[PDB]
């Protein structure tokens, strides 16, 4: 019988339970993105890594749920190499840095798949 | 037999409806048919107006293949008859009287086409899928939602430290029994404060934002409105109603409520059974599904797929489909009478319960996709190791299942498998495996 | 079948039910109306309470006579499970699960004997027949 | 005297009433029992009715062992007598009228069946028992209240600062004077303010929750529930409320208003010797405590046990019992005379004050058990060191009991001894129990 | 015995008390009155304020004639002590506690001398009787009330059958039960509703202005008001309340909401007799008295002279004055402890009930004269003719007897032959007299 | 005359006003519990060893209360050294975690008992 720990075990959505993708498990997500259509995007935080509610507290107020934008959707991309490449531009940039992969599909107008791409030390 | 009009050409206003009939023995279809749309809308009083502008018509009969005494009459109602926004209005109109017409054996509402310029008169969900996601930052994966168990008997603070538990272990939201709405074990207020305590906890903990379906359904309009009024107070997100219960008119008012104050609305389908079980006679799910998605609610339980007939997974994607999509092309393979257009109004997501363990994770998936909650009991609060792990264990057990088939893996196919690696590295999935391991391999 | 309770005395606060029970071929009917009580009403945190104050039970069975496949399952649910003058919750207590229940083929509630302790709880008429007329 | 009627069998919802009569020289019991039940609820508009449903009657008459004159008369009332919720309304009927005919010479009511029929139209205490010690998140031992003193004349800063000292030291509660109000000394915003500002010093401390009873007593309904209202707006736990001098429509309003609120309210029963002190003649405490729990309190001050002979600690053990549970059989010797089935309705916390001294910890905590809470006013403030130390003392005077309890002890026989061990090692304690160590050492 | 000051010097705007005590075999007087003081007003706190400013101080003693045991104690509080316009917080502070102090054997509290400072935080009665007689068009008089019976158990219509036929007959009001508020039998809205119908019936009938006391006592003030507020949208002129039952929170409430309404308040005195009974223990009814008019009614039930000594009618016409008049002497022979002056707060009408039939008009009305309100029962209801012609007897025969005192005759000497006369020309009032007429001539 | 301090004194309810419970008085507070049939059960905290008020500051709202669970409930448990035992597992896990035990009286649905059985280094 074991105890889930109550501390150090920080989520970030999708896949943030399973082991950390391997550069393979990355570039496999990124292609599903591509096949589908939708448009990968990264997103990069360094300071708030989680939700906090500072502003407001009304219901569904919540402060932290955007990141920064690393450069541009990335329109027409069509290889999931050059989306692996950027991940680790950012991470050169903001090591300390939490980076995540999003997809959009437009003609949902949704974001369709959000998941961690690199954490830093201690996550 | 005025009401028998197969020389009638639909219009895009008319809200049309598709009865199965079993008419008495004797009574021919035509007549059958001519009935059903005769005491469903309609003296000198008679002269004072006109009869045609607000007639039920039957425009059309068709014969049940397979059956013996069954028909699919089609029945044609004007806009004019219903009065806008109301589903309460639209059900008495409909359904009111002719399920007690002598002359049918029985009787069963399939489907109704709601026009769109009907459709545009409802709020319809207070938030509806997308906003949804986007409020709890969550895309990519179906919901997990945990049952707390027993449905009776549990204190506040017991409920609150079964659902902090719950939801620290990975799963997005915790639901109150449809049942617990105020009692001597557990009134209200006291159980809506240890909740929010016990969620907030939970969100703090994992970095994930946290729900508790609150139940707000009441004795009355008045007291319904005070419970959401005071998970308003508390911030949190969500608030839950027992939409046939408690009624439309104050799901309504309560999916207006939420609309106003930013709160999703969790629907749960208590007594549903009571009226679409038989085949012959009732109202089937599926227009008990559009009713919710135009009265209102973020979210609808909508049984399981386990252990379903292909025949019956098809009924239910049917009506999943009616659900959440804007728009439905008619399909009887799939018990789509008509094609229904949402004209924008949001998706309802569907809320799958009942028996789901992790070795069916593979299955849920793959057949509603992500935009479903997926809801487990005995799979969380029976887990050997308690409810966190519980909650692990179902969580690890979906998102293995995201990736594989983000990888290209058939769920179908490979799900045991998927299932299994998964147990290789998540003792908390190994610990709720072993049994059907043991089974399978 | 911790369900079916024929010893069973009926408090004076109970809710009781007569439910008519068409049971799927197989199922004894003392399963049956222990079926119908069991998630009609009803893990550890069931060990942090009492199962036997809030469980409902069926006291009792009765075969219909003329027909085949039914009978008339006595259902008793403790006061508790109740919230004061909701007839809402009255009902999504008692039918709001079992009709769907796999093992029934059919089933239908014919009557509830609802207590003094219960009906106090609410106001009833705005006005009945003697004011009104 | 068609109001004797010993033939009659009681109902399960009527109201039955035990009433220790003293008749006047010559009239019979018979007659007596038959007149307390005749003008206790009872011409042509009486045959526009039937007095057989309205009539309350005597069914039985006891003569009580040991006196002269004295019978207990029991009498029901039938339900439909009583206004539903309102225990102004079953004052009125019951005891209303009949102390004051001629021919008894004095009249007591010892104790009423409340049946559940009318017990289920009160709301009882805004949250009982269970409720408090998961709010307070505290277990395991009887609550401990300290007093502030002098009475009156403190001002609304120095009552804070008695207020904090007292708190910080380990217990639970402080308590405004059942007098303070709002008063030229002492305005009620102000100290409501200043008490805020030090109870949540002493929590923010201590780490433990604290509570200070803020009375919300005052000359209007409209003016209590403004008290109430800033006391909410302040975040605090409990409010206080004088039921006897308030009145029962006062109290039954801001126990809702709590129960809406989420405050615990602790009442002060001021005023109660001047009807129930009497063996002949008033309202036995009992039958107060019973319209308490109706009306709603979560605490109640129930007086000491501390020097009182068995036969009268078994009373007050009676009436705890009738307090706090749910279900109490008859027991005369308790001076319970009807079995009091509650049906849930939550039980109220006895408040035990009146001299109590930390030697007296060991009895408190064998009478009344961990359900309690023990109130001291110059056992803290009257300590030598203050009211922190005044604090400890009480505070590990009643832990070295628990424990000791815990441990198989016998508190009865070692209560001198437990005591005694823990002055050992808290000073604080030594300090308290200098003069009792003479006398009994 | 610091609480012992002789030497005092009331002042004024002290609050001083006449307490009647029966001290325990032993303790001395002094150190009795010293008692009642102490913890009837009042460690280091204490030396943060001056006792000396709020302590109360017996500055005198008195032994009772022909008893043993008894003392008449003298004690004064500081006007600082009390809540400005609030009798509930009076009430706490002086009868709270000491009547529970061990050291007693009983005690009873007589008198209160309210001084003009506290008087003046007091509202008072809504009108009071000149304002009354002036809105209701009455002068010359005692007013004529009307008791329907049975007190339980008729319908809301019936009630206002019976309510119309004695109105119509003479008398100015009819009064619903104490205890009728609203029950299975009655409601409340339908009683208020047809009585009103009633009323103004009877009122088109005989050109007269009519009332109907409708009881507003209930649960809760919000209640109250809610039923106060129908009466002041009905239009009709009193409202009827239950001030010892309701207590003196909501009864100040109401009395502010009538007077802020124009509606009269009648007050009756359920449940007094269980405190105001025994002649050694608890409060005299006059103090009860000057409590009601502080909080305020219009009209106060007092009890019938009515077969009663001359040393009680004596009592009786003491706690008259003191609710009627603007100054009233001290005077024990009446018991009458303390000048009371009432700095113009509006007068109450007694109003008399009991056992009254027309041969006692006479004496009632020489007893009262005309500032009064005579209540029948059974003087109405029970006349052989039914209630209309009920009234009319008692009607002219207390308009025989105001002719009567009117023309110099003395009603003392010639009662019976005064009513007797009328007899000579009202039937009605022939028939109310024979069993009488029997036995006296 | 001594001065009660104003740091350094946090408490955790019953019976932590009394020294630490030794391995023994330990011991006989399981006893009790399983002597009258209570279910122990153990709880820790690691951040929050305190009551605070964060999300809401209605009447009875605080943030804090409920720890986190150690294992499950321990049903029919009859030696009293099991749950010691789960102690001192606890302790080695999270040496920094506050660790009380509770015990449930499911026949009223009420926690009967709870104690402070490890503090942290500096409590």
């Amino acid at each position: 019988m074991q105890v889930w720990p109550p501390i150090n075990k920080k989520k970030y959505e999708t896949l943030s339970y399973l082991p950390d993708l391997s550069q393979e498990q990355l570039l496999s997500e990124v292609e599903y993105l591509l096949k589908n259509g939708w448009v990968p995007c990264l997103e990069f935080e360094t300071e708030h890594g989680f939700v906090y509610r500072e502003n407001n507290k009304s219901p569904g107020y919540y402060d932290g749920r955007y990141w920064t934008m690393w450069k541009l959707p990335m329109f027409g991309c069509t290889d999931a190499t050059q989306v692996l490449a950027e991940v680790e531009e950012a991470k050169k940039a903001y090591p300390q840095a939490w980076i995540r992969i999003i997809g959009f599909d437009n003609v949902r107008q949704v974001q369709c798949i959000s998941f961690i791409a690199y954490k830093p030390e201690g996550y | 037999l005025t009401y028998y009009t197969p020389e009638y050409q639909t219009k895009d206003t008319d809200i049309l409806a598709a009865f199965r009939v079993t008419p008495q023995p004797g009574v021919p279809p035509e007549e059958a048919g001519a009935a059903v749309a005769a005491e469903s809308s309609t003296v000198w009083t008679d002269g004072l107006t006109s009869l045609d502008r607000y007639k039920g018509r039957c425009y059309r009969i068709e014969r049940v293949v397979g059956e013996k005494d069954q028909y699919i009459a089609y029945v044609a109602y004007p806009l004019d008859l219903f009065e806008e926004g109301s589903v309460t209005n639209m059900f008495t109109s409909i359904v009111g009287n002719v399920f007690g017409f002598k002359a049918l054996r029985a009787l069963r509402l399939e489907d109704l086409r709601i026009p769109p310029a009907y459709v545009k008169t409802f709020q319809g969900p207070p938030h509806g899928i997308q906003v949804e996601r986007d409020k709890l930052n969550k895309y990519g994966r179906p919901l997990l939602g945990c049952t707390i168990k027993p449905k009776l008997g549990l204190s506040a603070k017991n409920y609150g430290r079964a659902v902090y538990e719950c939801l620290r272990g990975g799963l997005d939201f915790t639901k109150d029994d449809e049942n617990v709405n105020s009692q001597p074990f557990m009134r209200w207020r006291d159980r809506f404060l240890f909740c929010a305590e016990a969620l907030y906890k939970a969100q703090a903990e994992t970095g994930e934002i946290k729900g508790h379906y609150l139940n707000a359904t009441a004795g009355t309009c008045e007291e319904m409105i005070k419970r959401a009024v005071f998970a308003r107070e508390l911030g949190v997100p969500i608030v839950m109603h027992d939409y046939l219960t408690g009624g439309f008119t104050a799901n309504t008012s309560l999916a207006h409520y939420c609309r106003d104050n930013g709160l999703l609305l969790h629907i749960h389908r208590a007594m549903h059974a009571v009226i679409d079980r038989q085949k012959n006679h009732g109202i089937h799910f599926r227009v008990l599904a559009k009713a919710l998605r135009m009265s209102g609610g973020d979210h609808i339980h909508s049984g399981t797929v386990v252990g379903k007939l292909e025949g019956e997974r098809d009924i239910t994607l049917g009506f999943v489909d009616l659900l959440r999509d804007d728009f439905v092309e008619q399909d009887r393979s799939r018990g789509i009478y008509f094609t229904q257009d949402w004209v924008s109004l949001p998706g309802v997501l569907p809320v799958a319960s009942g028996g789901i363990h992790v070795w069916h994770m593979p299955a849920l998936t793959e057949i509603f996709g992500d935009d479903s909650v997926l809801q487990f009991g005995g799979m969380t609060l029976g887990h050997p190791w308690g409810n966190a792990p519980g909650a692990v264990a179902n969580r690890v057990a979906l998102e293995a299942c995201v990736k594989a088939r983000n990888e290209g893996r058939d769920l179908a196919q490979e799900g045991n498998e998927i299932i299994r690696e998964a147990c290789k590295w998540s003792p908390e999935l190994a610990a709720a495996c072993e049994v059907w391991k043991e089974i399978v391999f």
